[PDB]
Order: C-alpha cells, then structure tokens, then sequence
C-alpha cells in the first residue's frame, strides 16, 4: 500500500547506506 | 446548571473585590508599600516576591484561580455562557499575545486578561516558535479557540488580518451559541462587545492593507458598515457622529492605546449596569468584568511604581470616566 | 442599652506630649476619637515610622496567609523596630520562596498532566523509535478536517514519500507524519503551508526522544505530587515552628499603626492641640484614673451627652445586665441601632425562650436539651475552643457560656410548657396516673392538651395571636416613643396611625366573628380607622396604606408559635403511637424493638426540625418585632474604639 | 348536611395550599438573592430578612381564610 | 487508525533491517 | 344551609389562594431584583419596598372577593 | 337536597375562579414586569413614571376578573 | 333542576376570564420585559413598547366576550 | 329534566376558549419580548416584528371558533 | 341522559382544542423566539423562520379534527 | 344513559390534548435550536426538519388513541 | 354501566396523554441538544437520532396500558 | 354523613401537599445560593441554614391545617 | 360508610404525592449546586449531603398525613 | 363492577405521572449527556447508563399499574 | 357504594405513586445533568454522581410504601 511504497522510498536510504 | 449557585460563589467572590479607594491610595506611593497594599488584599495568597515579576504571576495566578474557575463550577447551560464570557477576553490574550510575537516584546510584557487558560499554556505559547506552534500548544488544553486559528493561519499568514479574521470566525461560533441561549442581558453584552471589537480593529488599519468591508463582522448594535468603513480611511471625528448610544461617551481621539482604555471603561460601565439582576447572568459578567479592569489597574500601577514613572499619566488612566 | 457614652475631648498642651497621651491611652481604655477639625501628621519622622509599621504589620498578614494560619492577637513584641523588621523579613523572605517553590512544582505537575496524554498517545503509535536519521514530526491535528488538508500539504510537497500515524484521542487526533532523511526541512514549510508546525514541548524535553521524553514526562508527573507534598509538609513546618513570633510582631505591629493613624487625627486645631473623644460612662472613672495616674496631662476637657445634635458620630456600644447579656448574639449581627433609638436586648430575653417553650415539651426535649447544656458547659469549663468541620466556627468560651445560658432560659421555659402540654403522648399514654390521659376515658393534662386538636385550637390560637398583639403593639408605642423623643412629626403619627388601624382592624375581627357591642367596638373600629386617616393626611407618606395589610399579617403571623408547635408535638405522639403500637404487635423482644425505632425516628425528626424550632421565635423577633419600633434603617457608628488589641487583654 | 362539612374542608385546604405556593414561589427567588447578597457582606442580613418574611403576609391571609372556614365548620 | 498501524508495522521492521544490515 | 355552603367555600378557597399565588409570582421577581438594587445602593430601599409592595393588591382584591362569599354563606 | 344548592355554589365557585386565574396572570406579569423595573429606577426616576406605568397597567387583568367576580355575586 | 344548569354556565364563565387573564398575564410579563428594557436607555420610543404590550389584551378581551355571552344566556 | 345540559357545554366553551388564551398567551409573550428587543435594535422592523406577534392569534381565534359552536348548541 | 351526554361532550371538545392551542402556543413561542432574533439577523431568515412557525399548526388542526369528529354526536 | 358517549368524549379530548402539548414543547425547543442552526448556516435544513418532525410520532399516537376510542362510540 | 365504560376511555386516554407529554418534554431537551451537536458537526447525528428515540419507551409503556384497557373494551 | 369524612381527607390532604410544594420551590432556590455560598466559603454556613429554614415554615401551615381538620375525623 | 374508605385513600394519595413533588422540586437545585461543588472538591461531600437530606422534612410530613389517614381504614 | 372505571383512572394517572417524571428527567440528563458526547465518546458509555436509571421511575408506574390491574 | 370504594382506592395509590414518580423525576433531572458533567470533567466523580441520582429515589420509595399500604386493602 500507500505505506509500503513510502517506507521503501525512505529503506532506498539504508541500500544507498549499504551501498556505500 | 442552576445560575443561583454560580451566582452564590460569584457574590462571594465579590466582596474580595478591591475597593475603589485602594487605586487612587496606591496611585501616589513606593515600590515596597506597594507591594504591602498588595500584600493586604485577596492577591496576596500567591504573592512570593518583592519585585515585579513574581508581583505579576501572582496577579495572574489569583486572576485564574478567581475566575478561571468559573467555567469549570458549572455545567449544563450556563457553563455554555460563562465559557462565552471567558473565550472572549481568551481570544484578546492570543490576539495580543500575536502581536507580542511580531514585535518580540518579551512574554513577561505582554499584558493578559483572566481567561479558561491558565499562565503557564501561555507562556508555552510565546515560548511557543511559530504561530502554528500557538495553534498546536492551545489545541494540547482542547481549546476550541485552536482550531479556529489553525484554520485562520492557513490562509493569511499575516499577523495585521490574522487577528481580525480569527475574532470574525469566533465571534461567529459563540454569538451563535449564545443567540442559542438567549438570555438580555448577555445579548446585549454580546452586542456591545462585536461593536467595542469592530472600532478598535478599525483603529488598528488605518488604510493600510484595506478591506472595508472582508474584516467587519455582523451582530453588531451601534457602529454599522458606514461608520466602520468611514474609520477605514484616516477620518477621526466619526465617533461623535455617533452621540446617542453609549460610544458617545468616549468623545475623543487620542491614540489606540488610549482608544483601548476608552472602550474598556466604557465596557465596564455597561456591564456594571448589569448588576441588578441576582439571578442571571448579569451578576457574574460585571463581576469578570471589574476583576480584569482590576488586574489591568494592577499592572498600570505595579508598572508605575517599580519604574517610578509620575504619578499624572497613570492618574490619568486610574478614573475610567 | 447605649449607657448613655459622654464626650471628653481634652485639650493637651505640649505637642510632644501627644505621643505621650496616645500610648498612654491605647493601653489603657477605649476612646473611639473622631475625625473632628482635623490637620498635619508631623511628616518627617511620623510617616516614616508609620509606613515602615504598617510595612511590617502586612508583611506578618501577608505570611501568615501563607503559613496557612490565620490572623491572631498573641502578645507585643517590643524587641525594636529595626530588630523587628530583621526577625521577619528572614522567616517572610524563607516561606516566600518556599510558596513560590510550591507553585512552581503545581504549575510544573499541571503542564506535565496537560501534555501527558498526547505524548502518550504518540509514543504508543511510536512504533518507528525517533533515533533515525528519517525523521518523525509530531503535528496534533483535529479529526474531521485533518486528513484532506495535511494530505493535499504533503502531495504538494513529496509524491508519498511521507507516512501518518492516525489514532483517535481526547483530541482530534494524534497526527503525526513519517519524514524521510532531509524532507524534514521542506516538511515543515509544507505543513506551514497546512497551518501545523511541529508539536514543541515544554523545552526542557522538547529536543530529547519522543519515546523517551514521554516516559520522562510520565516520571514526572508520578513524582511531582510526592515532592509536592514533601514541600507542602515543610512549609507547614516552617510555619508552625515560628509562627509564635508572627502573631507577636503583628500584635505590636497593630499597636503601633493604630497610634500612629490615630495621631493622624489628634496633631489637629488652631492651636498646639485638638481632640475629642467618646467613652462610656460606666468607664468615665477609669479612663479619668488612668490619664490622671500615669500622665496627669497639662489638662482634660469633659463634654456634656448631646443627646441628638448629628447622631451620627457618636458611637454605641450596648450594655446590659447578665440577665439579658448574653442574648445579645441574638441582636448583633442584623444592625447597631443608633444612639437614642430604643435598642432590643432586653427584650428577646422576655420571649424567645418563653415561645421556644411553647413550640416543645419537657419530657419532649427539655431533658436532651439540658444534656446537650451539661455538655457545652463542661466544653466551656474545660475552657477549650469548639472545633467542627461543618464551617469555620471558633467557639470560643465566652460564646459557649453564653450559649449555654441561653439554651438554660430555653429549656426551662420548655420545661414549663410541657407539663402545661403534658408532652412525650408516649409516657403519657404509657402512665401518667396524675392527670387524665388518653387511656382515661377523661383524657385532660393540668391546663391544656396541645395533641387535642379539637378542644384547645381557638384558644391557643388565640392566645398565640395575643402574644401577636402585644408584641406589635408595644412595638408601635416605641416607634412613637422615640418619633416623640427625636422630634420627628412623621415617626410618631405614622406610629400612631398604624397603631389605630390595627386596633382598628383588630377590634373588626372580633366583631365579625366573636360578639356585637356597637359603643365597644363599632365605635372603637370607626374611630380607630379615624385615627388613621387623620394619620395618614396629616403625615402625607400615605404607605401605611400598602403597609397596614403587613402589619396586621404580622400580628397574624404569631400563629406559627402555635403551629409549628402542634406539629412537632402531635408529630412526636404519632411516632411514640407507632412505637408502642409495634412493641404491642409482637413481645417484649417487639418492644426494644419498638422502642429503638421510636427514638431513632424521633432523632431523626428531631435534628431535623429542631432548627426551624429555634428558629421561628427568633424570627418573629428578628422581621415581625423589630421592623415597626426602627432597627434597620439608620445605624450608628459601632464601637470601634482606641485599644491595643491583646484580644483585650 | 355532611357533603356541606367535607366541601368546607377541601375549600378551606386548598386556600391554605395555594396560599402557601405563593409564598413559595416568592420567597425561592427572594431568599435566593438574599443569601447572595449577605455571603458578601454580612450587614446585608437585615434587608435579607425583611425582604424574605415581607411575603409571609400572603400564606398567612390563606391561613386568615382557612380559619374562618374552619370555624364556620 | 488502519494507515497508522500499517506503517508503524511496516517502518518498524524497515528500521530494524536498515540497522541490521547497512 | 346545604350543599351551596359547602362549595361556597371551596370558591373562596379557589379566590384567595390562587390571589395569593398570583402575589407570589409577582413577590418573587420583584423582590429578586430589589435584593439586587438594595444590596449595592442603600438608597434604594425605600423606592423598592413600594415596588415589593404594589403587587399585594392582587391578594388584596382576592381577598376581598374571599370576604365577600363569606357574606353570602 | 337545597334548591339553591348547586346554583349558588357553583356561582361561588366561578367567582372564585374568575379572580383566582386573574390574579395568576397579573402575578405572572408584573414578575417581570418590576424584575426590570426595580433594575431600571436605579439609574434615573426618570424612568419611575414610565416603570411604575408598565407595573400598574398589567392589573387591569385583576379589574377585569373582579368586575366579572361582581356580576356573578349580581346574579346571586 | 336548573341550578346545575345555572351554576355550571357561571363556573364556565369565571373559568373563560380567568384563563384569559392569564394569557395576557404571561404575554404582558415577556412583552413588558424588554418594553421597560427599551424605555430605560432613553426613552426614545414610548410607543413601541406601549403598543407591544397592549397587543395581548385582545385575550382577556375575549376571555370577557364568552363570559359576556354566557351571562347574556344566563 | 335539563339539569346540566346548558352548564357542561358552557364549561366547555370557558376552557377552549381559556386554554386557547394561554397558548397564545406564551406564544405572544416570547414573540413580543424578543420583538421588542429587535425594535429597540433597530425601527426597520416593526413591520416583521408585527408579522410574527399577529401569526399565533389563530389559537384563540379558534377556541373562539369552537365557543361559538358550543354556544350554537346552545 | 342526554343531558349529561351533550354536556360531557361538550367538555371533552373543549378540552381537546384548548391543550392543541396550548401545544401550538409552547412550539410557536420558541420557535418565533428564535425567528425574530435571526430576522433582525438578516431578511434571507424570513422564509425559513416562517415555515418553522406555521408548521406545529398541525396540533390545533388535529385538535380541531378531533373537536368537530366529536360534534356529531352533539 | 350518556355516561358512556360522555366520559368517552372528555378520555379523548383529554388524550388529544396532552398528546398536542406534548410534542407542543419538544417542537418548541427543537424548533429554537433549529432555527439558530439554519440562522448559523442555510446547508442544515433537512438535518433540522427531521428533528422538528421527529417528535410529531407522538400526536401522531394521541390521535391513533382518539380513533380507537370514538370508534368505540 | 355506561360510566364505567367511558371511565375507562377517560383513564387510558390519560395515560397515553401524560407519557405523550413526558416524552415530548425528553425529546425537547434531547432534540435541543442534538440539533446542536449536529450543526456544530455533521459526525453526530446517528447518536443525535438514538438519544432522542430513547424516551420513545415512554410512550410506548403510555400505549401498552392504553390497550391493556383497550381489551377491557 | 358519609361525604363529611370523606371530603375532609381530600381537605387536609391537599392542604398539606400543596403547602410542601410551596416549601420545595421556596427552598430549591435558596438552598441551592446557600451551598453555592458554603462551597465557596466555609464560614456563611449558618446563614445558609438560616435562610434555608425559614421557608419550612409554610409546610408547617399546611400540617395545621391539616392536623385541625383531622380533629373533625 | 363505604365511600369514605375511598376518599380516605385518594386524601393520602394526594397527599404523599404532593409532598414527594415537593421534595424532589427542593432535592433538584440542591443536589445539582451539589454535585457542581464536589465536583472539584471532596470536603463539600458532609455540606451538600445535609443540604441534600434536609429538605425530606417535607415528604416526612406527607408521610405523616397519610399515615394518620390510614389509621381510620 | 363500576369501580372498573375508577380503577382505570387510577392506573391511567399512575403509569402517566410516572411517565411525566421519567420524561423531565431523561430531559435534562440527555441534554447534558449529548452535548457531552460531542467532545469523546466515553460520555456516550456514561450518558447511556444515566439516561436510563430515570427508566426505574416507568418501570415503577407500569408495577403499580399491573398490581392494580391484576384486581381487574 | 364497595366497588366505588375501590375504585376510589385505586385513584388514590395511582396518584400517589404517579406524583411521587414525578418528584423523582423532577428532581433527578438537575442531579443527571450535574452527574453527567462532572463525569465529563473526570471518570472518577462516577462514584458519588451515582450516589446523587440513586439519592431522591427514596421519594420513590414512599410513594411505593403508600401505593402498597392501600394496595393491602384491594
């Protein structure tokens, strides 16, 4: 849903962590 | 319910009333004296210091629990007027409260009234960052006043009509609370109140940012759309224009602190009229009435003596003709 | 009554004597000076003395009030005044920071009550702990318009990026928005744009972990009442370790800005001196001795009664013999009535316990009255004040003694009139041999039997009416009587007037019910309603018309020390009826039975209406009598005289 | 005849009654304001009484009225 | 309250595995 | 007499106890705020007895209408 | 068993009711009536003439209940 | 006989006036209310209020029309 | 015999018309009051002022109506 | 036998429409009460406060059925 | 014999009539409020018509018990 | 005979007429504050409906006992 | 007869309840001030037990009169 | 002699109801300024409680009216 | 017998009365209740139960009612 | 007349407890809305509130007593 979609916009921080 | 029993406490709570003769007496003495004189009377209960600041959170603090109790000892019907009674002068502290915070005079400063909220909400308010922040601090308490200014700051965002907005949409809400008790007296008050607000935010323009007719707001008894539209421009002498209601009385133009001063006294004259009715509402209106002209007299005579300002400009401000 | 006070206005020479005079005077007698041709007050030195005093003394009324404790007159404190003012600014200054620790801590549990709630709710639907760099904004949003606004807000602002935690409180709701790393910086500008900014706490926790903050807040509020109180408990310490010097200093205090207010008054005249003065003269003697002894002054000066010239300025102070002293509780508080006028003390004595006795019955309640006197006077012989939660009543002993000598008057004449009724229908009914009872076919108590509503009601009416007229009658004559002595035309034919409409309207009655003597009465009535109308012309107020309906209700109105009488009485006899009425349903276990529920109804009825009992006579007295002969339109200055207070010593 | 008595009875209870309404309705409002007044100022007692007992008159002339039918039986 | 529950339920996790793993 | 006696009286009754009444609902207002006026102006007390006062007529005329039946029994 | 019985009584019990009622409703009106009165007469008697009027006016109602009380005892 | 007829028409009368006294009664007390309200600032309009307070008495008026007709009868 | 025949109808007539007074007897009283109030707030409305005092005069036109029935039987 | 039937019938007539006007009187007084306060609030009231007043009607039109529904039998 | 017709009559005027009086006060007070919301804003008509309508149920059974009782005639 | 048979029209039209006004004073004050509760906001006006159909129960017993005597007749 | 001792009881039972009535409303008002008074300040306490005893004296009429009429049984 | 019993019972009747009426009258502004005082303070419970309880003298005196009628039957 | 009519009349004024009463009391406990619940919904839990103790009142008008009924 | 004699008794007991219904009623109503307010104010008052309601029930109570010491002679 709705907040899936935003708690994966805001989980792209902790790949881009990861990434890092 | 029961008007006779808040009218009980309230004629209690009247003869603890300070006597005419104790302003003209502290008008012309010294800081410590003064603060003896206060110390004699009801005040002195929360009275824990000598210098001005503790002198006023006393004032405030026995202001509320004197009449910002009022709301909570009744319930039913009355509650629904007495909580009129209180909202109003609640809105005129967040008004000047406003206004405080765009000209970062210092809380301690900035005058308030005896309202439902106690000091400390207050002084969360200004301590308070954004106007938004005011909105949210005063809806924690369930103020029926915070949402109407939520819903006010969405639009302006401007503290010159902010303040008039949210006094229209208010006095919207309550005078239709109180059409719905319909009670003379109260009416009538409610009647001079919308007219004392009206003149003074048409003082407060004076042609800047104008809308002679988006910041005026209906149940009005005395001014009207003309008059209110003529002090719109920088015209003065429009008050004795209107000679035969009580706003005759005021008879001058002088400044809008003295406006103010004027539109209290003669405020308080009116309610003062309505004493002669035990087992009403006028009773306790006159008695809330003299106790914030009391804590206003308080503040103009404490202010005075600590700064030892002269005795005239503030004698001038004691006898409320 | 007044005993009759007398002016001395002296005449002192030496100005430096006045001093001398005033603290002479203010520990020795009463005095009462006048505010007559007056002048300066010696400023230099004597407004100094007299605003530091002053000072001094509202600082001990100012910590007294905080200390809880009221204010009292215990004992001078003549340590000096620079000494005085530097043993209570110390102990003033020490509970002025401890009330204002106190209210802060009040003012603190009060924020943390109004906040907690919200911030409970929040941390609940804290789920995601506030440590992240993601934030989490805390808005307080209402209910019904809170979902379009904020969520219009934060579209504009990000494309669902942002998450809300929805859950129904006290409030709207608590609303609160899931912020991304850096959005938090363009999410207030839109929540701005909404007209909702971040919900700040106090401060001291408006920066900590929400999570945390709450559980802080919570800790807070559990604990500020235990410190609270813990500081309530050490002001009252505070308070009671000390408070002997307070009360001291603020006796001395009263002493000295009484003198000082008063020479205020005296530094008067044209010349080096001016002064009057009002003492009694049954005091005159001592106040003479006690100038002469001590100060044998440059010279006195003693003035005559001037029985009336202003009538204002000349106090009162009623005196009268412990005959009828103590009755004068019962006058007190309605009114002072000025000096002249008659004054009503010794009249309640002569009727109140008399009517009291004819509303009950001696073995009624004469006897429970009388425990309830051997009660109060072994309160008052232990010499203790009376302490009762119902309200502040600080019975002091000289109360209590009079108290109980009133409640002595009362139940003697209630013993009196129960025989006389024949009371408690019970034991009557049980056995009184010595007079015929209801068991007796000829049921007749010595006089007359109140609980025979048949046989005695005209005449007891009657004769409550009677008390009626007499009362009110001699009433009237006083009011002439004193329209005759103040020399007021209006007073004494209005008195007259209504005197003879009453009689006129009286003797009216008694023909329409009880007889028919033309010259007795129908002349009597005719010239009776004469006097009248020649009042009422010759006066020209012309109320005594409305007024002369009330006056004849009033005289009616005595009926009631009849009628709440035979209530309570008959209500009693019922009631002792029913009790042996169950003791005879079943056996002797039914007649404890009986008997328990008898006295325990008859207690109930008893601390029930045995208020109004006492009440009514008192009120005949207090609206019926008093309001004809004058005492409650002027009143005279009361006697607040010249004194050191030692709760006069 | 015995229903001239009864009728006497309910005409002379019901003057009484109503007389005493009166002076209800009047004395709720009087001593209401009275005791308002006085909580204030104990001097106020005086007029507080004169004025909760000045309506006593219109219960007593229904108690008048009720003894004159009482006697006439 | 079902979006609050939602999201609380979701971003407790996604915190939990952020914090976990990097 | 008969029967007319009997209800006679509960005519009178009817006439004086609901003029007593009708006093009463006048005493109560009336006197209320002349409790009010009295309590802050002394001064006042003689020009509000009148107004107390005046409304007892209506008991007055009930009563003479109560007297006037009695003259009919 | 009166011949006059129930006439008379019943003409009794109409008088009664006739100035009873009517006095209900001059009571009921000079409440108010005065409750604003007395309230007014403390700021001028210049308002006495008219408050007394408005007070006084309202006991036409009793003049009317007693004049109907007076024909009822006319046909007695 | 007639008396029940006689009497029972006089008791209707006196019932006719006096609840239309007290019609006019309790309307006189409302209207009188702010009459004295709005006489009391100034005394600007007398006849208002008068007008006002007069308009009820049309209910006592027929309160006396029906007592009137029933006497007639009687 | 025609003992309470014209009596109990006059009864009759006395009440409707009596209790029809009183309804409009409230109903003018808070009318008129609060119409005084909106005429010393302004003249301008003593046209609807009246409107609304003369509307509830139907209940005691037709207790008159039911009276005048009563009295038609006579 | 008629007699007392003509007459109770009469009473019960009465009845019935006075306790409908006193219905109509109660409802009309709040309700115009609170229309002329809004009336002075503005003329765009009028309509609305105005069929608000004239609709409780029905209770002295359901009195008047029930009255003349009962005047048949006389 | 009328007794019946008669006592039938009055049950049902009496019924009629307190039924009238009361949705009579309910209307009143539902009214007042009604009328200070439509005052408030014009969008509550129909909100305020069903409240002002709602009671009506109850003359509505006043007359049911009317017809039943006259049926009975 | 008759009377006792109209008697009992007289005695239920009563109950029905005297629980009629019961509920009709209930559903004043109700409807009073339901109508504000609803203009105030819209999200109110099913618990408006419930609490003012509440003291239909009044009524509704007024009936029950009106044909309870109804089957007497 | 039989309508005497029948009549009486309806005497004095509507003397004494209308004068309890006329008691309850003089108090309701005045006792209510009165505790409002005692709340607010505990030391007015006896005034409130004054003025809240006085009107008790209108019950007592009532009980008078009923209590002489009982004496006729 | 039969009727009598009757008229006895509608005299107590009246009687107790009335003085409960009145009672309740007193007990409604007494117990509302008393819950409205311990509302916010709990050492009011001992005054309101007197104030409440006080004002049963008056249907203690119905209560003995009626049970002094019974006492016939 | 005739007494039934006089039996109806009695029960008629008994359960009505009480109705009254019941009637007065739900007013003014609704009226508060109500406006109470437009600030929580707990006030609808207690305002419930408090509008229906006045229900002991009708609940005691129909006893009587059926008692006396009973003798009809 | 033994079957007027109950009947009579009947009215009596119903009046009784009809009138002292009432009185409950009446004086339950200002104790409810004080109840309910203070509630509102804070859920621990309950327990007194209550008290208050079940508090003038004793009215009640003797109109029941009454009702029964007449209904033992039906």
């Amino acid at each position: 849903s709705k907040l899936e979609a935003i708690l994966s916009q805001e989980v792209e921080a902790e790949i881009q962590a990861l990434l890092q | 319910d029961d008007f006779a029993y808040l009218n009980a406490r309230v004629r209690v709570r009247r003869g603890t009333l300070l006597k005419e003769s104790f302003f003209q007496e502290a008008l012309d003495l010294s800081f410590a004296d003064f603060l003896r004189l206060l110390s004699e009377t009801v005040y002195g209960g929360e009275l824990a210091g000598q210098g001005l600041p503790d002198v006023d959170r006393a004032v405030l603090r026995t202001q509320a629990k004197l009449v910002g109790d009022l709301p909570r000892l009744v319930t039913g019907e009355a509650r629904e007027a007495v909580r009129l009674l209180l909202l109003r002068n609640d809105l005129h502290n967040l008004q000047a409260l406003l206004r405080a915070k765009a000209t970062g005079r210092p809380f301690e400063e900035v005058l308030l009234l005896p309202g439902t909220l106690r000091e400390e909400v207050w002084r969360q308010a200004y301590e308070a960052q954004d106007p938004a922040g005011m909105a949210q601090v005063l809806a924690v308490p369930g103020h029926p006043l915070a949402r109407a200014l939520r819903a006010v700051l969405r639009e302006t965002q401007d503290l010159a009509r902010v303040e008039a907005l949210l006094a229209k949409r208010f006095f919207e809400d309550v005078a239709k609370a109180a059409k719905g008790l319909d009670q003379p007296a109260l009416r009538d008050y409610l009647a001079l109140e919308v007219d004392a607000e009206n003149l003074r935010t048409a003082f407060k323009l004076q042609g800047s940012g104008l809308a002679p007719d988006a910041f005026f707001l209906k149940g009005g008894r005395f001014v009207d759309r003309v008059r209110f539209a003529r002090l719109m421009e920088g015209d003065y002498a429009v008050l004795d224009e209107l000679s035969g209601t009580p706003f005759s009385g005021l008879s001058g133009v002088r400044d809008l602190k003295a406006l103010e001063r004027g539109l209290r006294c003669v405020l308080l004259k009116e309610a003062k009229k309505g004493v002669q009715d035990p087992l009403g509402v006028g009773l306790v209106l006159a008695y809330v009435k003299e106790r914030e002209w009391e804590a206003v007299r308080l503040r103009l005579l404490a202010r005075r003596a600590y700064f030892g300002l002269p005795r005239a400009q503030v004698e001038e401000e004691v006898v409320c003709p | 009554p007044m005993e009759k006070l007398v002016l001395a206005g002296p005449k002192g020479r030496a100005k430096e004597l006045l001093q001398s005079l005033q603290q002479a005077g203010v520990v020795h007698l009463e005095t009462l000076r006048p505010e007559a041709l007056s002048a300066y007050q010696l400023s230099p030195e004597e407004r100094a003395e007299l605003r530091r005093w002053e000072a001094v003394s509202a600082g001990a009324e100012h910590t007294l009030s905080l200390l809880g404790l009221e204010a009292e007159p215990a004992r001078p404190f003549p340590e000096g005044l620079e000494a005085a003012e530097k043993a209570l600014s110390p102990i003033q200054a020490h509970a002025e920071g401890l009330t204002r620790q106190k209210q802060e801590l009040e003012e603190e549990l009060a924020l943390a009550q109004a906040y907690l709630e919200p911030l409970e709710r929040l941390a609940a639907l804290a789920h995601g702990l506030d440590k992240s760099p993601f934030l989490r904004v805390i808005p307080f949003l209402l209910t019904e318009k809170e979902l379009p606004l904020v969520e219009e807000a934060l579209r504009k602002a990000l494309e669902d990026r942002y998450l809300l935690a929805h859950e129904a409180y006290a409030g709207g709701v608590a609303a609160l928005v899931v912020v991304h790393r850096k959005e938090v910086d363009q999410a207030k500008a839109a929540l701005s744009r909404a007209g909702v900014a971040e919900l700040r706490l106090p401060g001291a926790l408006g920066e900590l972990p929400l999570s945390e903050a709450a559980r802080r807040l919570k800790e807070r509020a559990e604990a500020a009442p235990r410190e609270l109180s813990e500081v309530r408990q050490h002001l009252a310490k505070l308070a009671r370790e000390s408070a002997s010097t307070l009360q001291s200093l603020w006796t001395r205090a009263q002493d000295e800005v009484a003198r000082l207010k008063a020479l205020e008054e005296l530094a008067s005249g044209r010349f080096g001196f001016a002064l009057l003065g009002y003492v009694p003269v049954k005091a005159k003697p001592k106040v003479e001795e006690a100038l002469a002894r001590h100060k044998e002054s440059v010279v006195y000066a003693f003035e005559p009664v001037d029985e009336h010239h202003e009538a204002d300025r000349i106090p009162v102070v009623l005196d009268n013999p412990p005959w009828a002293k103590p009755f004068e509780l019962l006058v007190s508080f309605l009114n002072t009535p000025k000096y002249g006028t008659f004054d009503p003390t010794p009249v309640v004595p002569v009727f109140f316990p008399f009517w009291f006795g004819m509303i009950v019955g001696d073995i009624g309640y004469a006897l429970l009255f009388y425990l309830v006197g051997r009660w109060l006077s072994g309160y008052v012989k232990r010499n203790e004040p009376l302490v009762i939660d119902l309200f502040a009543l600080k019975l002091k002993p000289q109360v209590i003694g009079k108290l109980v000598h009133i409640l002595n008057w009362m139940v003697f004449w209630t013993v009196v009139w129960g025989v006389i009724y024949g009371e408690f229908f019970g034991t009557f009914l049980e056995h009184l041999g010595v007079f015929g009872t209801p068991e007796h076919p000829g049921l007749i108590p010595i006089l007359i039997h109140r609980i025979d509503t048949a046989k005695t009601a005209n005449l007891l009416i009657l004769l409550s009416v009677a008390f009626g007229v007499v009362l009110v009658f001699f009433g009237l004559a006083l009011r002439a009587y004193l329209g005759l002595k103040h020399r007021h035309m209006a007073h004494f034919w209005e008195g007259v007037g209504y005197l003879g409409g009453l009689v006129g309207v009286l003797a009216l009655a008694a023909s329409y019910l009880g007889n028919l003597q033309a010259g007795w009465l129908q002349g009597l009535m005719y010239l009776g309603f004469g006097v009248f109308l020649l009042a009422v012309l010759m006066s020209r107020i012309w109320l005594m018309i409305p007024e002369i309906f009330t006056q004849a209700g009033h005289i009616l109105s005595h009926i009631r020390i009849y009628a709440v009488g035979a209530a309570g009485g008959i209500l009693a006899g019922l009631l002792t009826d029913v009790g042996f009425a169950l003791a005879e349903r079943l056996g002797l276990l039914g007649v404890l039975l009986g008997l328990l529920v008898a006295g325990v109804l008859h207690l109930l009825i008893l601390l029930l209406t045995t208020l109004g009992h006492m009440l009514q006579p008192i009120r005949l007295l207090w609206v019926e009598f008093f309001t004809k002969f004058g005492f409650y339109e002027e009143n005279g200055r009361p006697y607040r005289p010249f004194k050191s207070v030692r709760e006069a010593q | 005849g015995g229903l001239d008595r009864g009728l006497i009875a309910v005409g002379m209870g019901l003057a009484v009654g109503l007389a005493a309404l009166g002076t209800g309705v009047a004395q709720a409002r009087i001593g209401a304001a009275g005791v308002g007044a006085i909580a204030e100022d104990r001097s106020n007692f005086g007029t507080a009484l004169i004025f909760l007992l000045l309506p006593e008159t219109l219960v007593i002339f229904g108690l008048l009225i009720a003894f004159i039918l009482n006697g006439r039986l | 309250g079902l979006i609050k529950s939602l999201a609380e339920k979701e971003k407790q996790l996604l915190e939990r595995l952020e914090a976990a793993k990097k």
